[PDB]
């Protein structure tokens, strides 16, 4: 409800070092910054806080930008990025306290 | 990317 | 007061699981709605309540059939309101 | 405080699991009065404090039932409240 | 009625 | 339509 | 705060457990104490702290044993009070 | 009595 | 929460203790918020469920749920936090737990 | 984060003791004074708090500072150590 | 004593 | 050391 879903990869460091040999077209650190870490399967990844998976990252994508794309709901991802950024992720504006859950 |  | 799938709190998230939505109620209401296909026939889930709906109809209005199974949905309250789920089952003047 | 079964929260969604109820006690009022059948005889169960009752004998008030043997249900107090319950109990 | 054990 |  | 077993708050649902009771102590006392029988020997349990006692002895008064053996059941406290139970505990 |  | 409120009240622990052959005294291990799992002379609190074994004659119960589990709430209320400091012979705030030394 | 993982391991005495047998030499008064205790696989710790484990550790490292570095998250090493600390060890 |  |  307001914790996050795996604590012990709440600090960047923690995060980063998981993407050991990290053979992909995105990077490590970007991924790491915006609460990604490697979970060992391919190119998957989870978000330390709302536990979101993503995967079939394609070159030059930014992690910040799919977080909040398939996760707006993320509160990591509300905490340091703002609720204006995600909604313009999602072309739109909504309210206040509003999550964007339905565009 | 997409979600897993 | 808290989504059952949190996975599926996103609208895109939603809308992903209907990838081959041959049935006649168009996905992108369904998704706006909070449902998302689990993968079985039309079966599809709310997010946040877990209520579940099959057997779809052509013209059918998710967010009225939603209101109509599920007026208890926290998700549904927030986004439509008191007043369209009581219009919904006439629990008015 | 929260319902056992919260998806049967709305009245049609208790109402159509008695699509082939049969018994003399009517399903309208048992839907009313929270209950859901379970598919076992005229088995039903509460969807807020999940209490179960069986063998419906014709004529009885589904509502009196549930105050009767369940009057610590949350459901029952909100929608009937407490003079209801008292004066089925005779308190 | 009676409750279900 | 119908619930699950 | 919450029973351990809801179903059971009401002072008929308990009693009824008690149909075939063929022991020393008082059905009636028994469930008004906040007891319902398992359907094991003498052995119940209360509806609120989930408390079990068994082998009853003859005019043992359910209220006391409740308070004796369970002075931190919620249910006991709020029908019976602090100094009710400290009394049963000489305290 | 005694506790079970 | 406890973790065992069954075990809540003293006559409750002190019965699971039964015929005690060990080296402590059952009562003063009960009053202490232990009670016997029947193992050998393995107790555990019923509220913070620690356990503890391998008890000593004259050995405190009091003292030794103090010294081994000092976040214990119900060592806090019945003891409270001078006591507990003592035991670990050192002093903290009026709101922190005795967690490293 | 909010309450420990392990409310079992919260004193002292209770995580020291679980090194009774450690066979490293990273010193284990350090080791439990910085919330960990010894699980047996390997030389991973974990803090009875935060729940984080650290394992292959060096004969000198200081388990303070890897507890920040690796766990800066946790209210252990926050309510002991304090916002300034843990800044400090990530140079910010 | 000691802890189990 | 490292995290596990
Ligand atoms: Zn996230
Ligand atoms: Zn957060
Ligand atoms: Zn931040
Ligand atoms: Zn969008
Ligand atoms: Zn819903
Ligand atoms: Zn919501
Ligand atoms: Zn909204
Ligand atoms: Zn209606
Ligand atoms: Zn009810
Ligand atoms: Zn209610
Ligand atoms: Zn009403
Ligand atoms: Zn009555
Ligand atoms: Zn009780
Ligand atoms: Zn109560
Ligand atoms: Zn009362
Ligand atoms: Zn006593
Ligand atoms: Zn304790
Ligand atoms: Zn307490
Ligand atoms: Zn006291
Ligand atoms: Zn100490
Ligand atoms: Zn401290
Ligand atoms: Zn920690
Ligand atoms: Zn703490
Ligand atoms: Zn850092």
């Amino acid at each position: 409800t307001n914790l996050p879903r795996n604590p012990s990869m709440t600090g960047y460091e923690a995060r980063l070092i998981t993407f050991g040999t990290w053979m992909y077209s995105v990077n490590k650190e970007q991924l790491a910054r915006a609460g990604f870490y490697a979970i060992g399967q391919e190119d998957k990844v989870q978000c330390f806080h709302c536990g979101g998976g993503l995967a079939n990252w394609k070159p030059k994508e930014d992690p910040w930008e799919q977080h909040a794309k398939w996760y707006p709901g993320c509160k990591y991802l509300l905490e340091e990025k703002g609720h204006e950024y995600i909604n313009n992720i999602h072309l739109t504006r909504s309210l206040e306290g509003a999550l964007v859950q339905t565009t | 990317a997409v979600p897993i």
